[PDB]
């Protein structure tokens, strides 16, 4: 099989991870203890979902997942929650002392004390694979562990597994739901040191997921759970092609081929539709054309930016549900015409289309209403450079006065790495500038 | 030499030594390196008895050390209320200025000796007197935000 | 980051520290014998932070009581919870410091300091993951000022990878016994700027003005002052002692509150302000709590926030209330006072909420501010230090104990520099 190993780093990664794996089990008919009745396989097999789930001799399906955190408070709830006996116990690694929202602690002082244990555990999962193809890393930009340790992990993984691919699911920080003033620092610091080692990174803007919950789901003050369940819906759409027999994005290397023209600008923009509140169970069922057009309304994006102010470089449409291809081609031709969405003059001006005829699954307990057809548009557009512009502005107001820098220098880090990371980020903004016009 | 014995006796409070050292003709107006007389030292260590004795035996109530400090400056600074009145009863210069431009009102204000501020005020303490920085006693009560002191300084 | 080791030095350190234990014990359900007689369960989820679980349900404060004057021994034990402290954690000398910082930092205090480190070690070796220390002391004395800073510096050498906290009480002529308190304070501030990560400035001039003017107490006693201190020390330690979503620790606070190493003197504030007895302050709305928190009348440091700029802020709401009505009112104050928050530290105001209200009240809000206006407290201490030092008054007490006159001037210049840095970032702009 072509296995994938999901890694979750920090509080955010872990909690988003637990929601994605909750959803996966339901999409595949796996009980919280791993036992699946409708699978003749009892030792492994070669189904489409074996890429994400191992299989013991007793018929238990164990995720190919590792959870890491420098504190235990979060991973301790995984060890006692509904999915106690789902994950590999040895694949739930924790420390005693966290990185205190500090990139240098998660990457240097504190991260060094646990890095070798996480690699050996990953190596354990890797050695149980017959054709590992890469990793799916889940982490936040803001935390000390999500930024520091994750960066440290992506460096070591490039040295050990050099041929394998690496995909990120990054949580772009938002002030409505934040936890530290130094998150701009940690964001710029990890992006610079990770941009070299990642093949494709899907940023999730907590402010965008926050807005969607308040207007499309009618939730006054959303919680991390509302966000995560909604995030897990988008992630599942991206990883579905890897878990079900499909024609579009069948393996990790194809994500790069279809979405990442140039290595450095590997940040595609995700858009998902429809998002309807569960309190509206008898809503009119939207058609392919209505949800295909919804993928271009900026109010449905996972990162806040204006794609109308940027050229497209790639665009993949991932439909899920009762979707007839003839209606998809028609809806694409409607978009290619009435819409003034400009593609770069050097890439194909077409849309790739995958269709998964399974109806979208909603977690029993969430706020999302069951729909019969939904779509997730992955698109690499230069308009996402605005997200780098907002972060770069914060990492500038503070660094101009060298605010909070002493906390990083005192944790085994050179002051020069701030100017390095920022110059590298500046270099990234020009890459998007030259690709556009 | 009895000059030193009277200076060190006044500082310590050795009342009996004062009555004796003076008996042998000790210079009541002796001075140390900095220019402090026995009355300066007595006024700085709350030795009221020695203050009154020295004043009834020729002490210069307005004597000044190298820094221009009169006995009242030190009494106002350290905050010995009784001595501030005795000194004033014997003609202490209530508006004496030292090398830093400070007056006894300035130092009593900075240290928060509100009782001595009221006493100095009723004895003619200049409220427009400025230090080398131009600050009056009232300026100090406003800069430091001493609501109690600012009220007393405007009566 | 779990356990914290508490230390208290001198009459003031043991008095406010003893009150701190009477307060959090009442909130966590502990009795003066150790038995947990509480009803809820959130009182134990983070009890390891300050208490040690021995015997059965017998909890014991992870506290260390130090004082050069033995008269403080029987005093603390005579108090309500005086029997809960570990009796071996009492490290008291025979001769007091007599308000002589030098005695506490160089002579008598140095004889006793190593006896205290041995107690600290035993307490620290019994920790799963120690996160730091916290001290309670006064800056105007000899024991808490001199032996405190000496003990702080000695602990920095031995536990350099840990957070150092202090609840430093500032002297004031309004609540004062000697004019040498600026000497002792200035010499102590010189040590606190180099050897502590966070300091809660509890100014006695502010505590007096609140009692004398706001609470209208004709003659405030220490008990009236300490009622404000314990209330402030209970709010600032809320998130350390109850999980919430933030799971805060001393290090997360320092990283986010202290932009620059030397500027780590926080200006705490409380609301509602009540004396020991009043029951009319049991209906304060959320908008009143919010406004009343940034109000200069509610600061525990005699300083006007409007005369400076906030570097960082950390509001803590307590009680059953609307986490939304808070989030909207906190965003309001950040606009009407928009010019009082530095524009070069984005999103420098964090709001937390804990449902457990303090004893006596149903809703409360605690303020922790890193305001550049705190220079006012230091210029006041400095102006008094200068006035005495320019007359070289009472220097022989200190020099006689070995100290050098060059050491006073070094402490003076350091505070003048500390006021300069505050003025820099108070006038700095983003441009
Ligand atoms: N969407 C989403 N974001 C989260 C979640 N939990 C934390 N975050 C975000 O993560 C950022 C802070 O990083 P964390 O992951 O919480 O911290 P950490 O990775 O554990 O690293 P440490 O600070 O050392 O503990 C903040 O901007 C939060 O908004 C979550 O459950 N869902
Ligand atoms: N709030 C408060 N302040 C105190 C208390 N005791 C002393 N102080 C202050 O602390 C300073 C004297 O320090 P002190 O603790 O007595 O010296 P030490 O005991 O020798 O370390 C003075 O400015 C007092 O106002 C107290 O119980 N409460
Ligand atoms: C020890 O007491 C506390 C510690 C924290 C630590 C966590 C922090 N996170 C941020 C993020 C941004 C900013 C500007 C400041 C901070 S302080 C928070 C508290 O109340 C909210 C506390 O009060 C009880
Ligand atoms: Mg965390
Ligand atoms: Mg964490």
């Amino acid at each position: 099989m072509r296995e994938c190993i999901s890694i979750h780093v920090g509080q955010a990664g872990v909690q988003i991870g637990n929601a994605c794996w909750e959803l996966y089990c339901l999409e595949h008919g796996i009980q919280p203890d791993g036992q699946m009745p409708s699978d003749k396989t009892i030792g492994g097999g070669d189904d489409s979902f074996n890429t994400f789930f191992s299989e013991t001799g007793a018929g238990k399906h164990v995720p190919r997942a590792v959870f890491v955190d420098l504190e235990p408070t979060v991973i301790d709830e995984v060890r006692t929650g509904t999915y106690r006996q789902l994950f590999h116990p040895e694949q739930l690694i924790t420390g005693k002392e966290d990185a205190a929202n500090n990139y240098a602690r998660g990457h240097y002082t504190i991260g060094k004390e646990i890095i070798d244990l996480v690699l050996d555990r990953i190596r354990k999962l890797a050695d149980q694979c017959t054709g590992l193809q890469g990793f799916l890393v889940f982490h936040s930009f803001g935390g000390g562990t999500g930024s520091g340790f994750t960066s440290l992990l992506m460096e070591r993984l490039s040295v050990d597994y050099g041929k394998k691919s690496k995909l990120e699911f990054s949580i772009y920080p938002a002030p409505q739901v934040s936890t530290a003033v130094v998150e701009p620092y940690n964001s710029i610091l990890t992006t610079h040191t990770t941009l070299e080692h990642s093949d494709c990174a899907f940023m999730v803007d907590n402010e965008a997921i926050y807005d969607i919950c308040r207007r499309n789901l009618d939730i006054e003050r959303p919680t991390y759970t509302n966000l995560n369940r909604l995030i897990s819906q988008i992630v599942s759409s991206i990883t579905a092609s890897l878990r079900f027999d499909g024609a579009l994005n069948v393996d990790l290397t194809e994500f790069q081929t279809n979405l990442v023209p140039y290595p450095r600008i590997h940040f595609p923009l995700a858009t998902y539709a429809p998002v309807i509140s569960a309190e509206k169970a008898y809503h009119e069922q939207l058609s392919v054309a209505e949800i295909t057009n919804a993928c271009f309304e900026p109010a449905n994006q996972m990162v806040k930016c204006d794609p109308r102010h940027g050229k497209y470089m790639a665009c993949c449409l991932l439909y899920r549900g009762d979707v007839v291809p003839k209606d998809v081609n028609a809806a694409i031709a409607t978009i290619k015409t009435k819409r003034s969405i400009q593609f770069v003059d050097w890439c194909p001006t077409g849309f790739k289309v995958g269709i998964n005829y399974q109806p979208p699954t909603v977690v029993p307990g969430g706020d999302l209403a069951k729909v019969q057809r939904a779509v997730c548009m992955l698109s690499n557009t230069t308009a996402i450079a605005e997200a780098w512009a907002r972060l770069d502005h914060k990492f500038d107001l503070m660094y101009a006065k060298r605010a909070f820098v002493h906390w990083y220098v005192g944790e085994g880090m050179e002051e020069g790495e701030f100017s390095e990371a920022r110059e590298d980020m500046a270099a990234l903004e020009k890459d998007y500038e030259e690709v556009g016009v | 030499d009895l000059g030193k014995k009277l200076l060190e006796a006044a500082r310590a409070g050795q009342d009996d030594e004062v009555r004796i050292l003076m008996a042998n003709g000790a210079d009541v107006n002796a001075t140390d390196a900095s220019g402090l007389t026995p009355l300066h030292l007595a006024a700085t260590y709350g030795h009221l008895e020695i203050v009154e004795v020295l004043l009834k035996h020729g002490a210069d109530v307005n004597a000044i050390d190298i820094m221009g400090s009169t006995p009242l400056h030190l009494a106002a600074l350290i905050g010995h209320l009784e001595i501030v009145e005795v000194l004033l009863k014997h003609g202490a210069d209530v508006n004496a200025v030292d090398t830093w431009g400070d007056t006894p009102l300035h130092l009593a204000a900075i240290m928060g000796h509100l009782e001595i501020v009221e006493v100095l005020l009723k004895h003619g303490a200049d409220v427009n007197a400025q230090d080398k920085f131009g600050k009056t006693a009232f300026d100090i009560s406003i800069d430091n935000g001493n609501e109690d002191l600012a009220e007393i300084l405007q009566k | 980051m779990r356990e914290i080791v508490h230390i208290q030095a001198g009459q003031c350190g043991n008095q406010i520290g003893a009150k701190f234990w009477e307060v959090i014990s009442d909130e966590h359900g502990i009795d003066p014998t150790g038995s947990y007689h509480g009803d809820s369960d959130l009182q134990l989820e983070r009890i390891n932070v300050y208490y040690n679980e021995a015997t059965g349900n017998k909890y014991v404060p992870r506290a260390i009581l130090v004082d050069l004057e033995p008269g403080t021994m029987d005093s603390v034990r005579s108090g309500p919870f005086g029997q809960i402290f570990r009796p071996d954690n009492f490290v008291f000398g025979q001769s007091g410091a007599g308000n002589n910082w030098a005695k506490g930092h160089y002579t008598e205090g140095a004889e006793l300091v190593d006896s205290v480190l041995d107690v600290v070690r035993k307490e620290s070796e019994s920790c799963d993951c120690l996160q730091g220390f916290q001290l309670t002391h006064s800056l105007g004395g000899g024991t808490g000022s001199g032996m405190g800073t000496l003990l702080i510096s000695k602990i920095r050498e031995e536990y350099p990878d840990r957070i150092m906290n202090t609840f430093s009480v500032m002297p004031s002529p309004k609540v004062s016994d000697t004019v040498v308190e600026p000497y002792n304070a200035t010499l102590s501030v010189h040590q606190l700027v180099e050897n502590t990560d966070e300091t809660y400035c509890i100014d006695n001039e502010a505590l007096y003005d609140i009692c004398f003017r706001t609470l209208k107490l004709t003659t405030p006693t220490y008990g009236d002052l300490n009622h404000l201190v314990s209330a402030t020390m209970s709010g600032v330690t809320t998130c350390l002692r109850f999980p919430g979503q933030l799971n805060a620790d001393l290090r997360k606070l320092a990283v986010n509150m202290v932009p620059f190493p030397r500027l780590h003197f926080f200006m705490p504030g409380f609301a509602p302000l009540t004396s020991r007895g009043s029951q009319q302050y049991r209906a304060l709305t959320v908008p009143e709590l919010t406004q009343q928190m940034f109000d200069s009348k509610n600061m525990m440091a005699a300083c006007d926030p409007r005369h400076g700029r906030y570097l960082t802020v950390a509001a803590i709401f307590r009680g059953r209330m609307s986490m939304k009505e808070v989030d909207e009112q906190m965003l309001n104050v950040q606009n009407k006072n928009s010019s009082y928050f530095v524009e070069w530290i984005p999103n420098n105001v964090k709001t937390a909420v804990c449902d457990i209200p303090p004893r006596g009240l149903k809703m409360s809000a605690t303020f922790i501010g890193n305001s550049t206006a705190i220079q006012e407290l230091f210029k006041r201490i400095s102006e008094q230090f200068t006035a005495m030092f320019r007359r070289k008054a009472f220097l022989h007490w200190y020099t006689g104990e070995g100290m050098d006159e060059m050491e006073f001037t070094e402490a003076e210049s350091n505070m003048n520099d500390l006021v300069s840095e505050y003025q820099q970032y108070q006038d700095a702009t983003a441009d």
